[PDB]
């Protein structure tokens, strides 16, 4: 595998967005990991709809604002044959009534993947084979909240209990040494003025730090 | 009720 | 109009690139600006040689490294009847000899057009119905090299007297009202390390600030 | 020249 991945330098990643005041990451983290599969399989970025997914996949278990699986999303798409681009159905970060049109549609999937459950080395093999990756996290830690650069460590993670969707874009390393101070390179939904414009580096290989391995998948196209 |  | 535009969620915008060491801002908002119109064109994506502008368009009144104009790199595609991909003709930040080779070339355009001088809200239309603009501005100030987060604002920048070409690729505005905080988003050829992820997002409809509408222009593909 |  590659001492590194970095997504975002080949045309797989959209632009950090922003969920607001509502509990809606799961469908930010379903959209990203949609977004580099449909580029991969297209040659086309195009941002889709969390608004689509907030609205209209209640039957499937999500929660809107409230909550929300990234599995459900993928399973929402599948079930529905398809999913809107962002620019037809905007993100208000509010739950409302589903306004879902197929001729509006720039997306579809099949299904979905899962890593191998909390296992560090399977994520590494998909991110570096598939493209970004959905994944849950930890964050609910002031340290996640205040943080601005470098490798993020939280000594009172949780590797199980969970409550956050975030993208898996890449993993590298700080320092000369490809096995010393590796990272998870991770995109989040809360703007471009959280954390390193946006994005945040977790510790890797480090047992799963914030669970970042423990529910991992990605969309089938 | 999972992540939000 | 719409009230916000963001052409990097359409697909019509490349990574952000790094001119490094060489005065070659011109060439990068030059490509960025075709790699939009080609995409428009052809619904295909493909990065763009800089290097190409840098050695092969003297005759237009370019000087590579040591700085060159948007609309005199537009005047030697069409002059040339063609430009290379990045791929084929890579960038290496110095000025060599021209190696423009017919089989490479994957752009064409026949002449360019000009947004009319100091008009932000000509310039407004033009992003909003053609596509990313390429646009010069004053760049001269340690707040533009230090810039990481929020809208652009310096009272030393001139709207006139500019010194560093970038490219527009969208307009938004922070918060609810959509007048108020209004602003330019920009690429830049800085790497993704500048800035926010290689972009700033420049203060828009406060007198032209830094010179963004002084020298629109975009290729006519 | 100018831009740079
Ligand atoms: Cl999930
Ligand atoms: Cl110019």
């Amino acid at each position: 595998l590659p001492k590194s991945v970095d997504w975002r330098k080949k045309g797989y990643v959209t632009p950090v967005k922003n969920q607001k005041q509502c509990g809606s990451a799961w469908a930010f983290s379903a959209t990203g990991a949609l977004e580099g599969q449909m580029f991969r399989k297209t040659g086309k970025l195009v941002s889709l709809s969390e608004q689509n997914l907030v609205d209209c996949s209640r039957p499937q278990g999500n929660q809107g604002c409230n909550g929300g699986f990234m599995a459900r999303a993928f399973q929402y798409v599948k079930e529905n044959g398809g999913l809107d681009s962002e620019e037809s159905y905007p993100y208000v970060a509010v739950d409302e009534i589903c306004k879902y049109r197929p001729e509006n549609s720039v997306a579809q999937d099949t299904g979905f993947t899962v890593v191998a459950p909390g296992k560090e080395k399977a994520l590494m093999k998909a991110v570096a084979t598939v493209g970004p990756i959905s994944v849950a996290m930890d964050a609910g830690h002031s340290s996640f909240q205040f943080y601005k650069s470098g490798i993020y460590f939280e000594p009172d993670c949780s590797s199980k209990n969970l409550d956050h969707g975030v993208l898996v874009v890449g993993y590298g390393f700080e320092g000369a040494n490809s096995q010393n101070s590796k990272y998870w390179l991770v995109k989040n939904s809360w703007g471009p003025e959280w954390g390193s414009n946006g994005y945040v580096k977790i510790a890797k290989d480090k047992n799963n730090h914030c669970g970042i391995a423990t529910a991992a998948s990605y969309p089938n196209v | 009720v999972a992540c939000k």
